């Protein structure tokens, strides 16, 4: 099968700024016929692909013209002049010139912002998870830009590694920050064994780490 | 207006099959081909194959010939994709499509929602709802965060709702994760400081898979 290679894998764009997309396939898309079967489609989150640009450089209905597609034989290119919150989400080249058709690996579009710390929260187990025997310690860190972040557990002042999930949310739309949940999951046992419950929060925002921390003596 | 609505989300166990459905309107079913893509809940688009409903002729990617078997009944304008000997790695979102761009005036690229399909030997679960109330003391800023923990449940998707909705702005539900072979999921939820707890916040989750509905209001302390 024919393989399309997509760059960069994240772009990071501020609002009103240029982006391009660089897409290479391991071989010619000219078609005999003389087409050249080079798409764009932009998936954004939890919605179904949908065609930007088709034949390397036609835009479909409904597409603005700040959207243009460019380049020939196995070198082609998608440009964004003027980016704006809604173009968030994932670039996907696309090849029908040759059967199957194929898809570049996807281009995650980030919106640029000022950096912004994360805001902290921290929660005990609630009593009706207590009574069912178990703990879980929850910790949020929200709107926060960049990405990156570090978080880590303390139970009586030494490092927890193993029974913490996390999830991120994907950058938000009028924001253009994230958030996440850190869930630290012990026993009941195993939590009424020790008093304090820390979070920490690492981010280039600062070099101290953000704490939240309670006492269970004390709740 | 070019339409393609596929079947809701399935769940299935290992070694057995499911049959998805993909309903066409707004232009002649008979004329294009009907594609079926699969996306792993982490990586890109990959086609499985096509059938034209013009006369039933189906087309497969080698790695599926056997994997999937494309149908169609023109009749209701329908194309049905049937997957067997599922496995983990089948577990995804399948979209079916039109795709055609050599057509002068009309240019055709319509995906349906797609349809989720969950491989799994997990049996269907209730979700534990839990409040998350701000800890002891937590009550000096000028807002205040609140959370709702849903743990255990199976298979998903859970409906997240803060006040049945007419609190939305403020709000984070994380994606869902698995713990053990279950999933957990949450949300955090950021009001003026003084609005609660003098002013309500009740955290309602629904779980279609177990027809639960449940509220759970954020009581303090």
């Amino acid at each position: 099968d024919i393989v399309m290679t997509q760059t960069p894998l994240s772009l990071p764009v501020s609002l009103g700024d240029k982006a391009s997309i660089s897409c290479r396939s391991s071989q010619a898309l000219v078609h005999s016929n003389g087409n050249t079967y080079l798409h764009w489609y932009l998936q954004k989150p939890g919605q179904s692909p949908k065609l930007l640009i088709y034949k390397v450089s036609n835009r479909f209905s409904g597409v603005p013209d700040r959207f243009s597609g460019s380049g020939s034989g196995t070198d082609f290119t998608l440009k964004i002049s003027r980016v704006e919150a809604e173009d968030l989400g994932v670039f996907f080249c696309s090849q029908s010139t040759h059967v199957p058709r194929t898809f570049g690996g996807g281009t995650k579009l980030e919106i640029k912002r000022a950096d912004a710390a994360p805001t902290v929260s921290i929660f005990p187990p609630s009593s009706e998870q207590l009574t069912s025997g178990g703990a879980s310690v929850v910790c949020f860190l929200n709107n926060f830009y960049p990405k990156d972040i570090n978080v880590k557990w303390k139970i009586d002042g030494s490092e927890r590694q193993n029974g913490v999930l996390n999830s991120w949310t994907d950058q938000d739309s009028k924001d253009s920050t994230y958030s996440m949940s850190s869930t630290l999951t012990l026993t009941k046992d195993e939590y009424e064994r020790h008093n304090s419950y820390t979070c920490e929060a690492t981010h280039k925002t600062s070099t101290s780490p953000i704490v939240k921390s309670f006492n269970r003596n004390e709740c | 207006e070019v339409n393609l609505q596929q079947s809701g989300t399935v769940l299935a166990r290992p070694g057995a099959s499911v049959r998805m459905s993909c309903k066409a309107s707004g232009y002649s079913f008979t004329s294009y081909w009907l594609h079926w893509i699969k996306q792993r809940p982490g990586q890109g688009l990959e086609w499985i194959g096509g059938i034209y409903p013009g006369n039933r002729d189906t087309r497969y990617t080698q790695r599926f010939k056997d994997k999937a078997k494309l149908t169609a009944v023109t009749s209701a304008n329908t194309a049905y994709m049937e997957l067997s000997s599922l496995t983990n790695e089948d577990s995804a979102v399948y979209y079916c499509s039109i795709i055609y761009f050599d057509y002068a005036d009309f240019i055709m690229d319509y995906w349906g929602q797609g349809t989720t399909v969950t491989v799994s030997s997990a049996k269907t679960t209730a979700p534990s709802v839990y409040p998350l109330a701000p800890v002891c003391g937590d009550t000096t800023g000028s807002s205040v965060t609140l959370g709702c923990l849903v743990k255990g449940y199976f298979p998903e998707p859970v409906t997240l709702t803060w006040n049945s909705g007419s609190l939305s702005s403020g709000v984070h539900t994380f994606p869902a994760v698995l713990q053990s072979d279950l999933y957990t999921l949450s949300s955090s939820v950021t009001v003026t400081s003084s609005t609660w707890p003098s002013q309500s916040i009740t955290c309602n989750v629904a779980h279609p898979a177990s027809s639960t509905k449940v509220d759970k209001k954020i009581e303090p302390r």
